[PDB]
């Protein structure tokens, strides 16, 4: 706390005491040493930041003079986090920026992290260390920004020069081969949709052969290929689950395509189950697997430049405004939908004292396979009015016979305040998101590039890598001479 | 080492009994990276004054191409330097050694001269210049002084009239 | 491409068959298309013409990779569901010799459908919002396909339609 209050008179004094030099390497109650005390007390106040940097630097200066020969940053906490890991864990890009910005002009050199060899006035060459990526005995650095993610901000910390430049060159040198992964997956989904398209129209499933020829045998090859890759998707998500332990405990749907992948995989293994039971209903499940995989093609848009920037843009605005427009859509349209199911259709008895729901989700342990929400003999007219509800068919009447003029002006009221007067609302404030997220979408872009890359090499069964000192070219123009004494 | 190259003389005179004295001062570096590279280039790169004065008084040539693999562009680490001590001397604002590398007791610098790709001091200054306004202002005013003493110590030569190997004037290349 | 298609129009017209005309309509739409090249002239309309030249030149393929790919995927999803006589393929000529015209181009019945060729050019003509709501021998056990189309129409039809307009409005904020 003496350092955390800038009090160099009593830091200096509490070292220089007639009884006791202060242990620099010491820890505290949670394990939270002067590293974790200074860092953890430091927030984005630049007065706080500047004091907790320069005061900490003097603690490393007399901290490297009165008691040298002890590497304080080498110490990790009770959680096994270095001050680089903790400062790079609570989302403080300023402090981690100081750690890799650190440069001690005194005896002797290798305290620094930005070295300048083969440097020049116009032509700076800033050499780095990439201990961020060599931290394999603990977690990697994007791992610990990501855990815990975003105490103020998780996406911010990638833009700094080793993480951003490293995440660029690793893609452009290794992980631009991601097109093989998208290539095999794209051929996979083509196989899915051609087996689904060219399926036999016979009622009995598990047909032996439509014809002993190139066609049906090719379809058997497409079937064995398609579940033979589906089991690999299940293996990938189980590595993600046992190894990655995402998703979060009681939290939201984050991340979206993970649980969308889990629901596609669940629905396609139930497809395999009921196909092994050999009934006809394997196919609507197949169309659902189709729309979730062809849906999941946009996960493979993470790669290349204007489309990766574009892909993170749609990832951002689509990831925000998904449920936000859904709570307008499903709820307004369910309410007014029920309003249209009551008006008008005769034979209005699915309910009450009978089975009202017609045993909704009638399939045992398969799901919502029934006639759920049975209508007032307007079940087909109610899926059909729900299909009218995105603007298709029009203008029927019945035994109301235009005494429901109140229902006429009433629909003028709902169509008024909802159809136009509320349709412009969420577009406009997601355009306010566009007014805010646009620069942040670059941070999300470099991040999601670094998750495709970093997670790609982190998963790749069982991968190679390359670990050597970074160096960053700079061609900027400013004066300033001298040397680090050769 | 404080700019004072003191060994201008002794291998020049060992290279005078063995007879390589301007060859002692003008041994262009035969490295691939440091190619065509004399010590006057270093003397400019070290930004010092003894090195230029007793390197030139050691007999150093001025019009000499330094077609270095260190000294031309890739979009990578190696970038174009000037490749000739006057050219990079202007490209580093060093009017003390532009002025000196003209005013030498042996050699006035050829203003109209070209370089390795054809890239003269026009193409060196322009091609090294980017949208940094410090870089822009130095590569304009320094170039203007090169046209001022460039129009005073050696006038009567129209340098902008020269086009490159591609047939581009400095107006065409800068444009 | 207009000039190529119209000289092929001249070729097959010199062969004197009837198919010169769809090529003529293509030449028509590329020339009447090419009238906007003649908008470069005068003031508010030339400023306007460069505006549409800019945002149209950027967002041409950008909306096309959304359009053709999402709509091709869900298009094939609708060709499988639903139409009987589902045999253009496999072990026969699957493509019905697509681009059957030798050295004239894509003149065939390419991508022959599941006896829904006219219903598939017709559903592609539904795909820009025209016709509606048929069923077949699925007979509303495809409630999964119902909510499924609620999912694609959800995330694509509204939830993605506002995306590219907005970031081309960011282009408007920059260009």
């Amino acid at each position: 706390l003496a350092a955390c209050t800038k009090q160099w008179d009593v830091v200096t004094y509490l070292l220089e005491n007639p009884h006791q030099p202060a242990s620099l390497e010491a820890t505290d109650s949670l394990g939270n040493t002067v590293l974790h005390a200074l860092v953890m007390i430091a927030d984005n106040s630049p007065e706080n930041s500047a004091l907790v940097i320069h005061m900490y630097d003097g603690l490393l200066q007399m901290g490297a003079r009165l008691c040298p020969t002890v590497q304080l940053e080498e110490i990790s906490n009770h959680q096994g986090l270095t001050p680089l890991k903790l400062a790079a864990k609570e989302g403080k890009i300023e402090i981690f920026r100081h750690i890799l910005q650190r440069e001690f002009s005194g005896p002797y050199q290798p305290l620094s992290r930005k070295f300048t060899e083969w440097c020049y006035g116009p032509v700076r060459v800033s050499l780095y260390d990439l201990s961020s990526v060599d931290s394999w005995e603990k977690n990697s650095v994007l791992e610990i920004i990501a855990f815990h993610c975003k105490s103020p901000n998780r996406h911010r910390m990638v833009v700094l020069e080793p993480l951003n430049k490293l995440l660029q060159e690793k893609w452009d040198r290794l992980v631009s081969r991601f097109f093989f992964n998208f290539a095999c997956y794209l051929v996979y989904m083509f196989i899915f949709t051609v087996v689904a398209y060219h399926q036999p129209s016979l009622d009995q499933p598990a047909i032996p052969s439509s014809k002993a020829t190139f066609g049906e045998s090719m379809l058997l090859l497409g079937h064995i290929l398609i579940l033979l890759g589906g089991i690999y998707l299940l293996l990938g998500q189980l590595w993600y689950f046992w190894r990655r332990r995402l998703f979060i405990w009681i939290s939201f749907m984050d991340s979206y395509f993970e649980i969308l992948f889990l629901l596609q995989a669940l629905l396609t293994v139930l497809s395999q189950v009921l196909r092994f039971m050999e009934t006809e209903w394997y196919l609507p499940l197949l169309v659902l697997s189709l729309v979730l995989g062809w849906l999941n093609l946009l996960y493979y848009t993470r790669g290349f430049q204007h489309t990766g920037i574009y892909s993170v843009m749609i990832q951002k605005v689509i990831l925000r405004d998904l449920l936000r427009f859904l709570l307008v859509y499903l709820v307004f349209l369910f309410g007014f939908a029920v309003a249209l199911v009551s008006l008008s259709r005769e034979a209005r008895s699915p309910k009450a004292p009978e089975d009202n729901n017609s045993t909704v989700t009638e399939q045992p342990t398969v799901g919502q396979e029934e006639e759920p929400a049975p209508y007032r003999s307007i079940l087909d007219a109610s899926l059909e009015l729900f299909k009218f509800t995105i603007g298709m068919g029009e203008l029927a009447f019945q035994e109301q016979l235009r005494f429901r003029g109140v229902v006429l002006l009433l629909l003028l009221a709902y169509v008024l305040l909802t159809y136009v007067l509320l349709l412009n609302m969420l577009i406009a404030l997601m355009s306010e998101t566009v007014n805010h997220v646009a620069d942040n979408s670059w941070s999300i872009w470099k991040l999601q590039k670094a998750i495709s890359v970093l997670e790609m090499e982190n998963g790749y069964w069982w991968c190679r890598r390359k670990k050597h000192r970074e160096g960053r070219l700079l061609k900027v123009g400013t004066r300033g001479d001298g040397t680090p004494d050769e | 080492q404080d700019g004072v190259n003191a060994c201008i003389m002794p291998l020049l005179q060992i290279d005078k009994d063995s007879g390589n004295p301007k060859p002692l001062v003008n041994a262009q570096c035969t490295d691939e990276f440091y190619q065509g590279h004399s010590a006057l280039h270093i003397a400019i790169e070290k930004r010092s004054l003894q090195c230029v004065k007793l390197l030139v008084e050691n007999g150093a040539d001025v019009h000499l191409r330094a077609c270095g693999r260190f000294f031309q562009k890739h979009q990578g680490t190696c970038f174009y330097f000037g490749e000739l001590p006057l050219s990079l001397a202007a490209c580093t604002k060093q009017w003390d050694v532009v002025t000196y590398l003209l005013e030498n007791p042996h050699q006035p610098a050829s203003l109209e001269a070209t370089d390795s790709l054809g890239n003269t001091v026009l193409h060196a200054l322009v091609m090294i210049a980017d949208n940094s306004p410090e870089n822009s202002a130095l590569v304009i005013h320094m170039y203007d002084g090169l046209l001022q003493m460039g129009a005073r110590l050696c006038p009567t030569v129209q340098l902008e009239e020269i086009s490159n190997h591609q047939g581009l004037t400095p107006l065409k290349l800068a444009a």
